[PDB]
């Protein structure tokens, strides 16, 4: 089981540099080449560079010849990449990957990291308030009923939501966030259950925000 | 660099049908010595990282099911999904490793289903949000296939503009359907003033436009 | 842009005393190719000979076995391009 | 199994052996399962591959049980996976061949010829020791006359490396400048390598210099060049200059002194084209020494204002540093101090002194 685990999401002032990490485990860290890919929101993958952990050998793509810097800590078995003079465009998601095998036998990116979201901005990180979304009354003639949570005034993205400690996964829809006019994102999460089952089970949604380190579970009924 | 180009922009395919997705490279990827194409195919389902599908352009990864198959040689390559399952809603990328490592623009594969209407619901604002001073009124549309949906907010029979913020998912993996969330945000004082709230909806599946209303 | 440099220079086959090199011509018409060979490090001991711009190869005789050499080929255009060159290295048996 | 890297055009031998120390049937095939060569009894049967000319084997070792595959004049396209096949089991050896070549658009360019799918990183060290690291292509943007020796580039793929050596020659009268930094008392060497086009051609030249005092421009020597023969027309008594009779335009100063410092112009004209060729040369001189209890380190000549002088013990940190032309310390701590004139990244001149 080869794992690749990157940093969490971050906020970085414009012009400042962001140094992010990628921790490898499950193989000889100095024996395979590491690659970095940038993906902007809902856009294609842009290759950046590749680092050889053995001697910290370095080659980049021209687009990132100035920005991208790849180093590796052999003892901790971690690969880093830092971008310099961040710009508004540079807000994106960056992945770290590995070659399947060595010495040109396997050069395709087979094992992948989860991704790191860097929100290039000068605004302050803020905690999400979680509100319950419930029907006005349980008089619905139709069997299906709707329950939900309302995550409002959170910055920066991402926020992940799970229902009943991640147990409930049928008929759940977590919507992509929207930037409120105020300037903070506002996300809505909902789930479907039958009218007969309200009050039988207790429904609670788990909101987790990484830049703020906030986990608030809201009881909804 | 080697410029990779993927056609089409996005693709709509019906269930059980055959998919063809093309990747053409700037210069050749075929290596004359060992007669191997240095090209690979990747899947990315929403919210996840990319997944390896085909390596050497002719071979698939152990996890990959049997319906996917890689074809082509030289400069013109093609991914073929034998029978589209509902769970293949994803964006597929192609990459070369001959020199450096360049990707494609991507092809979004969307499934085309039978038309189905939305099951619509309205929520009032929670008491907890009202004690803070803000009223938010969310209107939900669930599992409607035609992505085209009209939602209008009427407050005491009055259209509202400029204050609604709407959000839509991508195509569900289980049944290939969509969902929408229109959110009306206003202050507590302005919310108290009016008595009746309702989101009116239109859809290709709804022969008569439908509304759901609540009263404070 | 509009370069005047010989390309894809390599050694086709060799003997402990002689090299035979081949190169690929540039875009422009070339009046003559100048083949300059010297031992590694010591530029002072070079010997250079000229071949006509239509000839693609040249033999290099009189070499010492087991010696690193440096080989440089220029291209001169008569129009007033410049003296461009591609350079490799090699070792005799 | 095995992994071998090679120099383009060089010769490598792929070792295969068997358990039985006798002559037995075997053959070689590449990644595409194509016959490279086989044996039929005593005879050696050639394979159908495009490697037919260069691939070969040594029949001397067949009795001893070794079955090597020899490839001479390696090409990058040769890099592939090869398989030794005796009828019982197969041994596999993967081969990568690199190459290094130098283009020129003053300025120089290096391209690393690489096999497909490789992920190589290449660092390169100058003759003076300056390291230039890069990917598949390196660019030598700015060159000075001093740094014109044999450069060494070491190429690394994963854990295996290969060394390349190539010469760089910087032309004198091109836009590249010459500069030499010397501690007081050392002999000074200037070289002006000539282009191969004009080296046979004939002309005349001389060298003008300016000292610490700008009152006068001395004009050290006048010299004549005919055939490939350098003869001197006039020399000043003050620097005991030596002009090489030999063709490489070589000029030596007997010992570096502070008065012998400053910018200079070397002008060569030629009866053929009658177009004045010029070349810019600088000499910077350091004096770092102790008089009784005083320690003084001064530098003379045309130095860019940006560089900085420092006095420092090699154990501790800089006891004094200014960007000026002179530095002085009184009653310094006991130890082996050092005076440095340096830019931001590297130290141009270092002098070691004992207090
Ligand atoms: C050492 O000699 C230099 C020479 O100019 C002088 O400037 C400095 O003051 C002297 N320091 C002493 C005598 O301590």
């Amino acid at each position: 089981q080869v794992q690749l685990q990157q940093s969490g999401p971050e906020v970085v002032k414009p012009g400042a540099s962001v140094k992010m990490s990628c921790k490898a485990s499950g193989y000889t860290f100095t024996s395979y080449v590491i690659h970095w890919v940038r993906q902007k929101p809902g856009q294609g993958l842009d290759w950046i560079g590749y680092i050889n952990p053995y001697n910290d050998g370095t080659d980049y793509d021209e687009k990132f010849k100035g920005k991208a810097t790849l180093t590796s800590d052999t003892s901790t078995s971690t690969a880093y990449m830092e971008l310099s003079s961040l710009r508004s465009e540079d807000t994106a998601v960056y992945y770290c990957a590995r070659e399947k095998d060595n010495y040109a036998t396997g050069a395709w990116f087979a094992y992948w990291g989860q991704g790191t979201l860097v929100t290039v901005s000068s605004a302050s990180t803020k905690g999400p308030s979680v509100f319950p979304l419930a029907p006005c009354s349980r008089s619905t003639s139709e069997s299906t009923a709707a329950l939900g949570c309302l995550v409002k005034d959170y910055f920066p993205e991402p926020v992940t939501v799970s229902w009943n400690s991640g147990a409930l996964t049928s008929g759940v829809h977590t919507f992509p966030a929207v930037l409120q006019s105020s300037g903070l994102y506002s996300l809505s999460s909902v789930v479907t259950v039958p009218s007969s089952s309200l009050g039988t089970k207790t429904y609670t949604c788990n909101v987790d925000h990484k830049p703020s380190n906030t986990k608030v579970d809201k009881r909804v009924e | 660099d080697i410029v990779m180009t993927q056609s089409p922009d996005s693709l709509a395919v019906s269930l059980g049908e055959r998919v063809t997705m093309n990747c053409k490279s700037s210069q050749s990827l075929l290596y004359s010595t060992n007669q191997k194409n240095y090209l690979a195919w990747y899947q990315q389902k929403p919210g996840q990282s990319p997944k390896l599908l085909i390596y050497w352009a002719s071979t698939r990864e152990s996890g990959v099911p049997d319906r996917f198959s890689g074809s082509g040689s030289g400069t013109d390559f093609t991914l073929t999904i034998s029978s589209v399952q509902a769970e293949d809603v994803a964006v597929y990328y192609c990459q070369q490793y001959y020199s450096y490592r360049t990707f494609g623009g991507g092809t979004k594969l969307e499934i085309k289903r039978t038309v189905a209407a939305p099951s619509v619901f309205i929520f009032p604002p929670s008491d907890e949000q009202l004690k803070s001073g803000t009223a938010s009124v969310v209107c939900l549309l669930n599992n409607f296939y035609p992505r085209e949906a009209k939602v209008q907010w009427k407050v005491d029979n009055a259209l509202q503009s400029g204050n609604s913020q709407e959000s839509v998912t991508e195509q569900d993996s289980k049944d290939s359907t969509y969902s929408l969330s229109s959110t009306l945000t206003l202050s507590k004082a302005d919310y108290e003033k009016h008595k009746v709230y309702a989101c009116e909806v239109t859809h290709q599946g709804l022969s008569s436009p439908v509304t759901k209303s609540f009263n404070r | 842009g509009v370069s005047d440099v010989p390309r894809d220079l390599e050694v086709v086959a060799a003997t402990p005393t002689s090299l035979l090199i081949s190169w690929d011509a540039p875009a422009v018409t070339v009046h003559s190719y100048h083949i300059q060979y010297w031992p590694l490090g010591s530029y002072q001991r070079y010997q250079v000979f000229s071949v006509p711009g239509s000839k693609s190869t040249a033999t290099i005789s009189g070499l010492k076995p087991g010696v690193e050499y440096q080989i440089r080929v220029y291209a001169e255009t008569g129009g007033a391009q410049s003296m461009g060159w591609i350079q490799i290295g090699y070792r005799t048996e | 199994k095995k992994v071998v890297l090679g120099k383009k055009g060089d010769t490598v031998e792929l070792t295969c052996t068997a358990s039985q120390k006798k002559s037995i049937q075997f053959h070689w095939k590449n990644s595409n399962q194509i016959k490279i060569l086989g044996n039929q009894g005593s005879f050696l049967t050639k394979g159908p591959s495009k490697l037919n000319d260069r691939a070969d084997s040594r029949r001397s070792l067949w009795d001893q049980g070794n079955f090597p595959l020899i490839i001479k004049n390696l090409k990058i396209e040769d890099s592939d996976t090869y398989i030794c096949e005796v009828e019982d089991q197969k041994e596999e050896v993967q081969l990568l061949v690199f190459g290094l070549t130098a283009n020129s658009d003053q300025s120089l360019t290096l391209t690393l010829e690489s096999p497909p799918g490789s992920s190589p990183s290449v660092q390169c060290r100058s003759p003076r020791g300056k390291n230039i690291q890069g990917g598949k292509t390196l660019s030598v943007s700015q060159l000075e006359l001093q740094d014109s020796g044999t450069w060494t580039c070491t190429v690394l793929q994963n854990q295996k490396k290969v060394e390349f050596k190539i010469d760089i020659v910087v032309l004198a009268f091109q836009k590249a400048s010459s500069i030499v930094y010397k501690k007081e008392g050392e002999q000074v060497e200037f070289s002006f390598p000539l282009a191969f086009t004009v080296e046979k051609l004939t002309g005349s030249g001389e060298l003008w210099w300016q000292a610490e005092r700008a009152s006068s421009s001395k004009s050290w020597i006048t010299f004549d060049l005919k055939n490939k023969e350098v003869s001197v027309k006039r020399v000043t008594q003050d620097p005991k200059l030596q002009m090489g009779k030999k063709l490489p335009l070589h000029l030596t100063l007997p010992q570096a002194l502070p008065q012998y410092a400053g910018s200079g112009n070397l002008t060569l004209a030629l009866e053929a084209k009658t177009g004045k060729l010029h070349q810019e040369v600088n000499l910077v001189v350091m004096r770092a020494t102790q008089l009784q209890k005083n320690l003084t380190c001064e530098v003379w000549g045309p130095t860019s204002p940006k560089l900085m002088l420092s006095l420092k013990l090699e154990n501790k940190e800089a006891k004094v540093s200014k960007r000026e032309k002179a530095v002085w310390v009184l009653n310094p701590e006991a130890g082996m101090w050092q005076c440095l004139l340096s830019d931001s990244g590297q130290v141009l001149l270092e002098s070691n002194i004992k207090v």
